[PDB]
C-alpha cells in the first residue's frame, strides 16, 4: 500500500511523479509503527537512492528531504543520503537539496571547505552547494582560495561568487580588495564584472575601460561585457549609450547578433530614440527571420519591458512583424498586455487558425489543421490551448466548444479545463441563452466521465446558479456523478451549492443515512468526507435526522480519526441532548488533546 | 420476502460485511442473496456491490454481479458511471462474458440518459444487442428485449 506509492515515487515526467507521490506520502503518513516504518522504510530508500543515484533516486530523495522537514536526525540524514550520493546534475541537485535542508555554518563550513578544495584541487557544484546552503569573512577568505583554485565549473564558481557576494549584501572592504585583486582572466573577469556592476566609480570607470575594449573569448566576452554594462547602468550612461550602438551595428550585420542586441536590450531598459526605434525595428524584423531561419523574439521581449513607446506606426509594425514569429507568443502576450490598446486589441481579434467576427459560419469542424511549416498538429494543441487561455486573458461558446469537446480528448487535460474556465468568465450573461446552459452542462456530464473533472468542477460551482437550476434534471444526473467518483469529497462542495430550489435534500438524507448504517477505516474516510459534505451543505434539518446521525457520530467519537472530531464540528455548526455529549467529548478530547490536536482543536 | 426492511438492512451489513472478507462460495452465495434482495433500498450495501465488483469468485463472479446488479437496479446512476467506466476500460478473459454482462447490465438499467452510451460509445471501441438496442432507442424507445440476456429470478 504506502509502499507501493513509496517504489512508485523513488522510481519515477519522474521529476512529477516522485514529487506529488511523495508529498502524498508523507502527507497521508501523518506522523511504535509510524516511527519505525517511516524511519527504516524511509531511511532504507535514503541509502538506496544515493546509491543509484536517473535522478529518480535523486528527485525522490530530495522530495523526502523537503517532507521529512515540512534539526538532529534532519543533519543527518541529510549530509549523509546526500554525501553517500556526492563525491549529472546531482551535484547541484544534492546541493540545492541539503542547501535548503539547511538553511532555506561549522559542519557546514567544514564539509564545505573540505569536498570543495577536494574536488578543486586538479569543487564549483559544492562551493555553490555551501554558498545556497550558507544563504539565506569566512565566506569572504574561502570564496577568495576557491575562486582561486578554479578560476582560472567556473559557472558554479561564480554562483558561489555572487552567491557570496549577495549574503554579505565593512566586507565591503575585503570584496572591493578581492575586486581590485582579480581586476590586477575570462570567466573570472566575467563573473567579478557581473556581480560587482550588479552589486563604484572608478570601478564602473575602469569596467567601462576593459568591457567597451574588449568590445571592439568572443561569446565569453559578449556575455561578460554584455551582462557587466547592464548591471553597471549619464556618463555611464553615454558612454554605454556610444558603446552600445557601437557594437550593436557592428554585431549586425556581421551569435554576437543577439548579445549585443541583448546588451542594448537592457540598456533600453535601463533607458530621435525612435531612430534607435526603426533600427530595432529592423534588427527586430531580422530576428524574427533568425528565429525562423532557426525554426529569438527575447530581444522585442526585453526591449517591450524597456518602455511603452515610438507610437502605432513602430508599435503596431512591429507587433504584426512578432505576431506572425511558444511562449513567444505568451511574451508577445504579456508585452502588447503591457503596451496600450490598440495592438492589444488587435492581436486579441486574430485569434489565429481558425477564429474571427464575423460570422456564424465556419465554426464545427476545424478541423483544418493548415499547416504553413506544418506540425504533427499537436504542438499547437497544448499551444492552442495556451494561446486560447491568452487571447481570453454563441460563435465564441461554439468554437470553445467544439474545441474543447476534440482536444480535451485526446489524449491531454487541456482543452475542456481551458475552454472550461474560458466560457466559465466568458458569458453568464448572456441572459437568455439556452444553448449556453444546455452545452454547458453537457461538457459538464463529458467531464463527468479525472481530476480534471474535479477542477472542472471548482470552475463550474464558481459559474453556477440558476444555469445548474435549470440542470437539476441534469444536475441530478451531476448529483449521482458526486456520489460515485472517489476524492468522491470533491464533489461534496460542488454538491452543497445546488440547494435551493432543489428536492436534493432528500436524497442527500438518503447518502446520509447510507453514510451511518456503514458506521470500513477507508468507509471512516468517506463518512467523514460526507459529514464535510453536510458541513458545507449548510442547507436545513433534516432536523432529527441530524440528531440521530450526530449521536452515532457520537458514538464514533471513540478511537477512529479526526474524522470523528470534523464530524462533531459540522454537527455543531448545525447549528440541544446537547449537555450530555458536549461535555463528555469536549473534556475528553481536552484531556485526550495529546496527541491528536485535531480533536481539540474540533472541540473548540 | 420483505421483513424488515431494516433487520434486513443492517443484517444485510453483517452480510456484505462478510461479503468482504478466494472462496468461491463466497461469491456464489454473494450474488445469489443479491438476487434474493432484490428490491430495494440498500444503497450502501449497493455501493459496496458496486466496489466489490470493481474488484475485477473470479471474472465470472464479478460478471454474475453485473447481472444481478442490474437485475435488482433494472438511483444508483453512480455507480452505474462508476463500474460503467470500471469495465469499459477493462473493456479494450471475462473479456467476452464482460461484454454480455456488462452489455445486458446497462440495457437492463438503462437509460433514458445518452450521455453514458455516447461516452462507453466511444469507450467501446475494441456488443451488438447491447449497440441494437442502444441505437433502437436512440431513435425512440423499447420495451424487454433483456430476457434474451438472463433468465433467472429463480421464485
Amino acid at each position: 500500500n504506502v509502499k507501493a506509492f513509496d517504489l512508485i515515487f523513488t522510481k519515477l515526467n519522474q521529476l512529477e511523479r516522485v514529487a506529488a507521490s511523495y508529498e502524498l506520502k508523507s502527507c497521508l503518513i501523518s506522523l511504535v509503527s509510524t516511527e519505525y516504518f517511516q524511519r527504516f522504510s524511509n531511511d532504507i530508500n535514503n541509502k538506496v537512492f544515493e546509491l543509484i543515484h536517473d535522478s529518480n533516486e535523486k528527485l525522490g530523495g530530495v522530495l523526502a528531504v523537503d517532507t521529512l522537514i515540512d534539526e538532529l536526525p534532519n543533519q543527518t540524514s541529510r549530509l549523509a543520503n546526500y554525501l553517500r550520493v556526492l563525491i549529472d546534475i546531482e551535484v547541484m541537485r544534492a546541493a540545492a537539496t541539503t542547501l535548503g535542508k539547511l538553511a532555506v555554518l561549522t559542519s557546514e563550513f567544514v564539509e564545505f571547505e573540505v569536498k570543495t578544495c577536494i574536488e578543486w584541487l586538479t569543487q564549483e557544484y559544492r562551493k555553490h552547494a555551501s554558498l545556497l546552503i550558507i544563504s539565506s569573512y569566512p565566506f569572504v577568505n574561502s570564496i577568495l582560495d576557491n575562486i582561486w583554485r578554479a578560476l582560472r565549473k567556473l559557472v558554479i564558481r561564480t554562483d558561489a561568487a555572487v552567491t557570496l557576494g549577495k549574503c554579505l549584501t565593512s566586507s565591503l572592504t575585503k570584496k572591493w580588495v578581492q575586486r581590485l585583486f582579480n581586476g590586477c582572466i575570462h570567466g573570472t573577469l566575467l563573473v567579478y564584472r557581473q556581480l560587482v556592476s550588479l552589486e563604484l566609480k572608478d570601478k564602473y570607470e575602469e569596467i567601462y575601460e576593459t568591457t567597451m575594449k574588449h568590445r571592439d573569448n568572443i561569446i565569453i566576452r559578449k556575455e561578460i561585457y554584455a551582462i557587466i554594462p547592464v548591471l553597471a547602468a549619464d556618463p555611464k550612461l553615454f558612454t554605454q549609450k556610444y558603446l552600445d550602438a557601437t557594437m550593436i551595428h557592428y554585431l549586425t550585420l556581421l551569435l554576437s547578433d543577439k548579445g549585443p542586441i541583448l546588451v542594448s536590450i537592457g540598456d533600453i531598459a535601463y533607458h530621435i530614440g525612435p531612430y534607435l526605434d526603426a533600427i530595432v525595428e529592423n534588427l527586430r524584423d531580422g530576428l524574427e527571420t533568425k528565429f525562423k531561419t532557426r525554426k529569438e523574439k527575447d530581444i522585442f521581449y526585453c526591449v517591450s519591458k524597456l518602455a511603452c513607446a515610438v507610437r502605432p506606426l513602430l508599435a503596431k509594425y512591429l507587433n504584426r512583424g512578432l505576431l506572425d514569429a511558444s511562449d513567444h507568443m505568451q511574451e508577445t502576450l504579456l508585452v502588447i498586455c503591457e503596451k496600450i490598446s490598440m495592438e492589444v486589441t488587435v492581436n486579441e481579434k486574430l485569434l489565429n487558425i481558425i477564429c474571427l467576427v464575423l460570422s456564424g459560419e465556419k465554426f464545427r469542424p476545424p478541423g483544418s489543421p493548415t499547416p504553413m511549416k506544418s506540425l504533427s498538429s499537436e504542438t499547437a494543441r497544448a499551444y492552442r490551448d495556451q494561446s486560447l487561455l491568452r487571447k481570453t486573458g454563441t460563435l465564441d461558446a461554439m468554437i470553445l466548444r467544439k474545441a474543447l469537446r476534440m482536444l480535451s480528448d485526446i489524449k491531454p487535460k487541456y482543452s475542456l479545463t481551458e475552454f472550461i474556465r474560458r466560457v466559465i468568465i466568458s458569458y453568464m450573461e448572456h441572459d437568455n441563452m439556452q444553448v449556453r446552459k444546455l452545452a454547458a452542462l453537457t461538457s459538464c456530464d463529458l467531464f463527468v466521465k479525472s481530476l480534471y473533472a474535479l477542477n472542472v468542477v471548482s470552475e463550474v460551482l464558481s459559474k453556477l446558479l440558476t444555469v445548474a437550476i435549470t440542470d437539476p434534471v441534469a444536475e441530478i444526473r451531476l448529483e449521482i456523478l458526486k456520489h460515485l467518483d472517489r476524492l468522491s469529497q470533491p464533489d461534496n462542495t460542488k454538491l452543497l451549492f445546488m440547494a435551493l430550489n432543489d428536492e436534493v435534500f432528500a436524497i442527500q438524507m438518503e447518502a446520509m443515512k447510507i453514510c451511518g448504517r456503514l458506521a470500513v477505516i477507508p468507509s471512516l474516510r468517506k463518512t467523514l468526507i460526507q459529514l464535510l459534505t453536510e458541513l458545507k451543505h449548510s442547507k436545513m434539518t433534516r432536523k432529527k435526522e441530524e440528531c440521530a446521525s450526530l449521536l452515532c457520530t457520537l458514538i464514533s467519537s471513540s478511537s477512529d480519526v479526526t474524522k470523528p472530531y470534523l464530524e462533531p464540528v459540522i454537527e455543531i455548526l448545525l447549528p440541544s441532548a446537547v449537555a450530555s455529549t458536549a461535555l463528555k467529548a469536549l473534556g475528553e478530547i481536552s484531556v485526550v488533546g495529546g496527541e491528536d490536536m485535531l480533536p481539540f482543536l474540533d472541540e473548540l | 420476502l420483505e421483513g424488515e426492511f431494516n433487520p434486513h438492512l443492517p443484517t444485510i451489513l453483517s452480510l456484505f460485511l462478510d461479503v468482504l472478507e478466494n472462496k468461491k462460495v463466497v461469491s456464489v452465495r454473494i450474488l445469489k442473496s443479491l438476487v434474493v434482495f432484490g428490491p430495494h433500498l440498500e444503497e450502501y450495501v449497493h455501493l459496496v456491490l458496486p466496489t466489490i465488483i470493481k474488484l475485477s469468485s473470479g471474472n465470472l463472479k464479478k460478471a454474475a454481479i453485473i447481472t444481478i446488479g442490474r437485475l435488482s437496479k433494472n438511483n444508483a446512476l453512480e455507480m452505474s458511471s462508476r463500474i460503467v467506466q470500471a469495465l469499459v476500460r477493462v473493456l479494450n478473459e471475462t473479456e467476452y462474458v464482460k461484454a454480455t454482462m456488462n452489455t445486458l447490465s446497462l440495457l437492463l438499467l438503462q437509460l433514458n440518459i445518452d450521455f453514458t452510451v455516447f461516452i462507453p460509445v466511444i469507450n467501446k471501441t475494441l456488443t451488438i444487442y447491447d449497440r441494437l438496442v442502444a441505437k433502437l432507442l436512440n431513435n425512440e424507445p423499447l420495451p424487454t428485449k433483456i430476457i434474451i440476456d438472463k433468465d433467472f429470478d429463480l421464485p
